[PDB]
């Protein structure tokens, strides 16, 4: 909302400042985005009055003859130009705030204009350049300074959250302030009403729709434009001023958070209806939009015999039609509050966002319409002379707000505060609060424009904004947590150390959206996302990504094309959405591998990856194997699952190279495994201190078999003294058996208590030879040295 | 094709000391209650280890603690403000010289807690080392009392143990503390008491001393008008019964297999 | 923040689709509702309040979601950090003395705080609030703040 | 006596007095995440090793020693983590060993040193022939550390 200083100093007199205003509002609760100076006009620029007005024949000009102290022609083609009218005069030699083409006196067709009249966009105090500005005939002495009655102003755009739809009025604003201390200037609607009948007849046939609903009668009226006071405040405030009526309407709607129409009642038939559309009606808007009306739509309705015509959008915007010009000499003023969720529907509806909508939305003050009435008639006979009917239409019967119980001593135990009873309640009541009892627990009914004051918790933030949230004191608290809030932080800290015992190992983390391309499901062979977005950022985003390693391949290709990697050792824990929202862990390993930078040999892919992985498992103390598994994603012959502490978690292997080459990548090695992982609780084994016995063994085995399933058979048999079994070799060819390998085994045992006799050792190894060929492998080597 | 089975690159994994790791869930806990963990020097000026805290030479107090003095010029001890300290060299009996050290260079109110290597002249058995760690706490304020104290080690045993876990306080003697107390908790999982450590409301003459070496370094007093409490807990004892080790020797041994048993323990 | 309301069109929420999806409550069990990215860490302050009881303090960390343009300062995935205090007697003084530590920690002593008020259906007073940047000579809008919400109790208690 | 709580702002002086220790403690973790096993040795020291492993002689002595082997207050980490990777090989045989230690040292004043051992075969496919070891296996850690440390690092002979 738009904040012209002058005019919000009209109601709060002793504004220090627009700065200090800005200050003001921030401590209430309006942040302020940005303040302008905004009505620079030139000296040049004068008021002059149209003598006359004269068309240049065969052209769409006219040369204007204006009074502006001395007399001066003009030409111009702006269609309102008419004799009658003020206008602002840009005198030859004028600089104008945006044409940067000093204003000269030229010929034009046939015509020395000296000068020109200008447009609203022209002067700079307006967007609107189609037509001249119109000001009262009478408004100076021609040749004044136009400066003299159109001073600069400075406008703050306020930010007006939902709970304050008062603040939509600049007077609502002003009682803010005032509360603060300011003194308070209302406008006084000074009215001089005639108790006559009214000409037409109200009929409210949806109360739901208008809960509150009243109309004004005024006629004898002289539309004309309106003053130059009026017109600057409009200006400034955004809007475009129209003339007397019009103007009137918009200014009190600004006043008072307070939208009202005035409707020319040459259309309003026997009477206004407020009802709803039949379906299709018709109704052409003042912006001049033909639209088609939704039965659900609220309608300000005319009738005449059985005919029944819509008038205006209800709340939203009015019709083209009843649109009060000149000739208009008698108006129905519309001044209601209606149903906010219709309004907000409707307004959807046809893509409109008025300042009408946007109020009645926000909401409305239900009984500020008999006094707005009396402030926008008592401006109409001010302004357009307007004959005024002492009584209105009047329709629904809105109840005042309850009172609220408030105990000053919970304001300042809620706030940490001490603020002695006697300012809250002063306080309260600046505001418009009614405060009954005598304590400690009082009765408070706040003002009914105030929709957001209904719990005791409402009028103490009242009391700490206007005693300022500065005077809040700085505290700590203190206490002895409830017993369930104990321990409920492991899972958390449990995933951080993963993240930093994965920094530790040497990945490096990395940050993806969750949102999925669901094309990639495809691409990279996984099942479908399982959530999708009813409005996605794009197609690519328009599903919840099911895996984390798809997004870190296109991260790496992405990576490559921008830099060129050599490498890349990355990891990136995240939620996964399928079935059920969880946790995962996805890393990835591409290039050369680890070596000497300048020498040639290599570790890399694959057995690297596991490498880390099993370091990682290591330094998390649980036990970790890889078996093979066929994935989709995955290559045929480098895919395998992984296992901690013998349970299925995750995957590992090389990315299948159909997908790789798709995506125009050399090859990548990944991995994930869902999370929290399994959890091992610290067994401490007291380690013997007895030598430990040690022996060497071979194992030929087919070509086919998996190295785990040999470990796994080597350890069973191997006792219950085999203190390590590590695999030191492996070979095949002569002289093994064609189709065959070999796997070198270092083993060692050991007992607690004491040494270990041959016996016991040899014995075991025996145990091991014999399930190892009944199972049908060869012991090459035996108790080697 | 590839056998996915096989060992990979054999990387190496490392570790923690199980000391380590037990001072860094004593500090985690600690750090929850509002304390900074900052350390001081292991070799230590008689003046600080001792005469600061309230024991005197040739003393009943003395006798309680079995020192190990040290020789050699060139050596340079700094003091709280990085001046030149003087006095017999020693090796620190216990961490809380670090209290009057923190004090003379900082200013109330505050919550400090000091982990340290510490050392005495004794026969070592399986639960006492000559060299073991200690914790030191510190909290000075207006208006602090002994039932903060009592707070604080209610917290460190129910963040430790579970709320079935409880603490036991009963009257020791210290002279840097008066009252002084020795303090155990409840040990739930293993239904018996832990000795932790000593406490009590820092004495008058510790206050005293501290503001005295203040005025000597040019600083205004500091410490005239608020009270404190401060404990001092073993670090071996708590790991030992909390990591399931038998015999303190361990600690200190070096033995891989032993180390190694605590990758896993965070 | 009830539906059809200027409070819901402050939040530029992104509507999820799809069956099948299990969606558990605080306490494991099976909620319902239309489903949809979290925009902002907020609901944690409920799901915690049913699961637990006060006293306490909470911090939850957590990535939200937000259908609007992305710009230097705007995303439409970015991280919140909710924080929560529930206890008898907590009052604002505490909440302007946990964002005072937080300025102190985060910028030195020169360091200080600023609370304004301003608007969320979840609490009252309500406020807005940044901090000194002492290295950098400007203040910094961190985030929202105020006195959890009657309802918002109502609403746990009767959950 | 009841159980209660303190509460209050601290003094400024107090702020931010916990960086060194927060420091020290970092770099432990990213040591053991790196792949060094930490390793805690008495502060004594033989004053004979400062022969054996050609060092100054220590600077400060104990008066009442436990024992003339921990007579002196060590000036180095290494000779007692190479004692100990002794030790460790003579009851058990470890193939290799990637050791680090970070305590006080006494020398002109007291300071804060960090040591690493790196010992064996080295690092490769446990089933393969090719290893990476030695002095460049080391450096290659350290280099690590420091990238990971976000600090420049270069060794001279
Ligand atoms: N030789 C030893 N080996 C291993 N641990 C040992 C030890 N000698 C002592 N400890 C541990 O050290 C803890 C405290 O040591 S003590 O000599 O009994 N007490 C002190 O040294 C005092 N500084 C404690 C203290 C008392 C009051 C305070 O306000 C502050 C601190 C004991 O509870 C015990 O668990
Ligand atoms: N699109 C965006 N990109 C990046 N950061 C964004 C963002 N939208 C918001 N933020 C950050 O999010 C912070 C808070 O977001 S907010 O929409 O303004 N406020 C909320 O969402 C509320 N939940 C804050 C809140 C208010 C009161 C409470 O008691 C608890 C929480 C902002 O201060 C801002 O720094
Ligand atoms: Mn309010």
């Amino acid at each position: 909302m738009r904040v012209p200083f002058s005019w919000l100093k009209a109601y709060v007199p002793e504004l220090e400042s627009p700065e200090v205003l800005e200050e003001r509002l921030a401590g209430l609760g309006f942040e302020t985005d940005r303040i302008e100076r905004v009505f620079p006009i030139p000296r040049g620029v004068v008021f002059a009055r149209v003598l006359e007005a004269h068309p240049i024949p065969g052209t769409r000009l006219k040369r204007l003859v204006l009074d502006a102290g001395r007399t001066v022609e003009v030409v111009s083609g702006a269609e309102n130009a008419r004799k009658g009218i003020g206008v602002a005069l840009a005198l030859p030699g004028t600089e104008l705030p945006g044409l940067g083409q000093k204003v000269g006196e030229r010929v034009i067709q046939g015509v020395r204009s000296f000068g020109m009249a200008l447009s609203p966009r022209e002067l700079g105090v307006g967007e609107y350049g189609g037509g001249l500005l119109e000001f009262p005939e009478d408004a100076l002495p021609p040749g004044t300074p136009l400066s003299e009655a159109w001073p600069e102003e400075v406008v703050l755009d306020l930010e007006v959250t939902p709970n304050r739809p008062d603040a939509l009025g600049l007077l609502g604003l002003a009682r803010d302030l005032h509360a603060l201390g300011y003194a308070l200037v209302e406008p006084e609607a000074a009215l001089k009403a005639e108790a006559l009948p009214l000409p037409f007849a109200l009929k409210v046939e949806d109360p739901e729709g208008a809960p509150h609903f009243t109309l004004g009668y005024a006629f004898g009226l002289r539309v004309a434009p309106s003053p130059l006071w009026m017109q600057r405040a409009l200006f400034a405030a955004g809007m475009r001023p129209i003339n007397n009526v019009v103007d009137v309407t918009n200014y009190v709607m600004l006043e008072r958070a307070q939208p009202m129409h005035a409707f020319d009642l040459r259309f309003v038939g026997e009477g206004i209806a407020v009802r709803r559309a039949r379906e299709g009606e018709r109704l052409k808007t003042l912006d001049g939009v033909e639209r088609t009306l939704h039965p659900e739509d609220l309608v300000i309705a005319g009738w005449r015999g059985e005919e029944s015509f819509p008038l205006g959008l209800a709340g939203v915007m009015g019709g083209a039609e009843s649109e009060v010009r000149e000739d208009t000499e008698a108006i129905a003023l519309e001044v209601a509050c209606f149903d906010p969720v219709s309004i907000r529907k409707t307004a959807r509806r046809h893509g409109l966002r008025t300042e009408a909508s946007h109020r009645f939305e926000r909401g409305v003050d239900p009984l500020g319409q008999v006094p707005a009435q009396r402030r926008a008639l008592s401006l109409l006979q001010a302004l357009a002379g307007a004959r005024v009917a002492e009584a209105l239409l009047e329709a629904g019967s809105p109840k005042p707000p309850e009172a609220i119980p408030f105990r000053p001593e919970y304001a300042n135990r809620l706030l940490g505060t001490s603020y002695p009873e006697a300012e809250q309640i002063a306080i309260l009541k600046r505001l418009g609060c009614r405060v009954e009892g005598e304590g400690p627990t009082y009765r408070v009914t706040p003002p009914s424009h105030r929709l957001d004051l209904r719990l005791e918790e409402d009028l103490v933030e009242e009391v700490a904004r206007i005693q300022g949230y500065e005077t809040i004191p700085l505290a700590l608290p203190a206490f002895f947590p409830a017993p369930d809030n104990r321990g409920v932080e492991a899972p958390y800290r449990k995933e951080q150390r993963l993240r930093e015992v994965l920094s530790g190992l040497g990945f490096q983390e990395v940050y993806t959206y969750s949102f999925m391309d669901p094309e990639d499901a495809r691409r990279f062979r996984l099942d479908p996302p399982r959530l999708l977005l009813l409005n996605p950022l794009a197609p690519e985003k328009a599903a919840l990504r099911t895996h984390l390693f798809p997004g870190l391949v296109r991260v790496l290709k992405e990576n490559l094309d921008l830099d060129r990697p050599e490498r890349a050792l990355l990891f990136e824990v995240g939620r996964v959405f399928r079935e059920r929202e969880e946790t995962h862990l996805a890393g990835l390993l591409f290039g050369e591998g680890v070596g000497l930078p300048w020498a040639k040999e290599r570790l890399s892919g694959y057995f690297l990856l596991k490498g880390y992985l099993e370091a990682l498992f290591a330094r998390l103390g649980l036990a970790f194997r890889v078996e093979a598994q066929a994935f989709p994603f995955l290559h045929p012959g480098v895919s395998g699952r992984v296992l901690v502490e013998g349970e299925e978690v995750g995957f590992l292997g090389a990315l299948h190279p159909e997908i790789a080459q798709e995506l125009e990548l050399p090859p990548v090695h990944l991995f994930e495994l869902r999370l929290p992982l399994p959890d091992k609780p610290l067994a401490f084994q007291d380690p013997s201190r007895h030598p430990a016995a040690f022996r060497d063994l071979a194992v030929v085995v087919p070509a086919p078999t998996p190295y785990g399933e040999v470990e796994a058979l080597v350890r069973e048999a191997a006792g219950p003294y085999l203190e390590s079994l590590a695999l030191f070799d492996l070979y095949q060819g002569p002289p093994l058996p064609e189709g065959h390998k070999s796997l070198a085994f270092h083993l060692r045992f050991r007992h607690p208590k004491r040494t270990l006799r041959d016996e016991e050792v040899e014995e075991a190894v025996s145990r091991v030879a014999e399930a190892l060929r009944a199972r049908g492998f060869g012991l090459r080597g035996l108790d080697t040295p | 094709r590839v056998d996915v089975s096989l060992p990979g690159a054999s990387l190496f994994s490392g570790g923690l000391h199980p000391i380590t790791l037990m001072e860094r869930e004593l500090v985690e806990i600690f750090r929850a209650l509002g304390y900074q963990a900052v350390e001081g020097p292991e070799v230590e000026s008689e003046f600080f280890n001792f005469d600061a805290l309230n024991i005197p030479e040739h003393h009943p107090a003395r006798d309680m603690w079995d020192t190990f003095w040290l020789t050699g010029e060139g050596f340079r001890l700094e003091g709280p403000l990085g001046e030149e300290v003087e006095g017999r060299l020693l090796l620190r009996t216990h961490t809380s010289p670090m209290q009057v050290r923190y004090m003379v260079a900082h200013t109330p109110p505050f919550r400090i807690v000091v982990p340290g290597r510490v050392f005495r002249f004794e026969q070592t058995d399986a639960t006492h080392e000559a060299v073991f760690h200690q914790l030191e706490g510190l909290v000075v304020g207006e208006g602090i009392a002994m039932a903060h104290l009592k707070g604080a080690i209610y917290e460190l045993a129910q963040a430790l143990f579970g709320p079935d876990s409880k603490v036991r306080f009963q009257p020791v003697y210290f002279p840097f503390v008066e009252p002084g107390a020795q303090f155990a908790v409840w040990w739930p999982e293993g239904g018996k008491w832990l000795e932790l450590g000593g406490a009590g409301m820092v004495h008058p003459k510790v206050f005293q001393a501290v503001d005295a070496y203040r005025e000597r370094l040019g600083l205004p007093p500091a410490y005239r008008g608020v009270t404190g409490f401060a404990f001092g807990l073993g670090v071996e004892r708590l790991a030992m019964l909390r990591y399931g080790i038998p015999d303190i020797r361990y600690f200190f041994g070096g033995r891989l297999k032993f180390l190694e048993q605590f990758k896993g323990v965070l």
